[PDB]
């Protein structure tokens, strides 16, 4: 499992996205959400940014 | 330069992007990893579509794998292409814990003209400053383990094989050397950037070197 050392300060395009995933604590110090894409690229916003929590609600 | 100069001269009043990455990755091999010199690198661009808009999403991705470790670098413009023209690794084929250096660079407009991002009041610069996303990520290949000018990027790493990460990144006016300022001078860091900038510039004493340069024109 992968781990984020940095975060995007912008918000990612709604249209372009696809899947979602959430980290493994013991592994990754910072808990965060990983967003895949139509492009098959895994951007990752460090949450607390509601923009994320909403997007994930759109996912779910 | 011979050309770059003549060019920047003959092109005073507009701005072309140059994007530049430098990155030292600390590596840790799997106990079952076998030493190897193999290196695979690749660049791939793509032009997907912002449904809502009339404006295409452009994207350039560089990738390279060596020493059990694979890297992927993804730059995504809304309405602007910054084509990666080149990637280079410096890497160490042993089992030893070691460093892996990753260069990535855009095209020189004076090799092949990128867009003048300044046209129409700096429309492009709007597009970049606001829209451009950058996504770096690092993994372990197929090796198996025993169980505001602040550039806006995301780094995800598989920590099993990755010990450390340091990088300096920039997206800047491709002629800022011959200009006082520019409206495109974005920069980014993570850990000792200015250091890895110094160091990358000469690891070719103590590593294998592979790299890919795309055809000019
Ligand atoms: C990433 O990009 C940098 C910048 O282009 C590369 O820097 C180049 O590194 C090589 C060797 O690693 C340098 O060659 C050396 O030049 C010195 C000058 O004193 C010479 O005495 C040595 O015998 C050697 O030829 C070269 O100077 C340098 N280029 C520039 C413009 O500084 C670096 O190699 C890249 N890293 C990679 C692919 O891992
Ligand atoms: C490093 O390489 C691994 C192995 O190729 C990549 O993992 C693949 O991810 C895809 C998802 O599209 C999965 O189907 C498989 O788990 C993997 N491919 C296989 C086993 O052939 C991973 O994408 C790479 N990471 C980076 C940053 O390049």
């Amino acid at each position: 499992t992968t781990c984020c050392y940095r975060f995007i300060n912008k918000k990612i395009p709604k249209q372009r996205l696809e899947s979602y995933r959430r980290t493994t604590s013991s592994h990754c110090p910072r808990e965060a959400v990983i967003f895949k894409t139509k492009l098959d690229k895994e951007i990752c916003a460090d949450p607390t940014q509601k923009w994320v929590q909403d997007f994930m609600k759109h996912l779910d | 330069s011979e050309e770059k100069a003549n060019f920047c001269s003959t092109h005073n009043d507009e701005v072309y992007a140059r994007f530049r990455l430098q990155m030292r990755v600390g590596v840790r091999h799997s106990p079952l990893y076998t030493p190897s010199n193999m290196c695979m690198l690749d660049i791939e661009d793509s032009v997907e579509d912002i449904e809502e808009s009339t404006e295409k999403e452009y994207a350039s991705t560089a990738t390279g794998e060596a020493a059990g470790v694979n890297v992927s670098v993804a730059l995504v413009g809304e309405g602007v292409s910054i084509p990666f023209s080149y990637i280079g690794l410096g890497f160490n084929p042993s089992l030893e814990d070691s460093y892996l250096y990753v260069n990535v660079s855009s095209r020189a407009p004076w090799v092949k003209q990128t867009s003048d991002l300044s046209a129409n009041g700096g429309w492009g610069i709007k597009q970049v400053l606001e829209k451009e996303l950058l996504a770096i990520q690092i993994g372990c290949d197929n090796q198996k383990f025993p169980e505001p000018a602040d550039i806006d990027f995301s780094l995800l790493v598989d920590p099993r094989c990755v010990t450390s990460v340091d990088l300096h990144v920039e997206l800047r006016d491709a002629c800022i050397d011959y200009k006082q300022e520019s409206p495109l001078s974005l920069k980014g860091k993570y850990g000792d950037g200015e250091l890895v900038k110094k160091e990358i510039k000469d690891v070719g004493k103590n590593h294998n070197m592979c790299s890919l340069n795309l055809n000019p024109g």
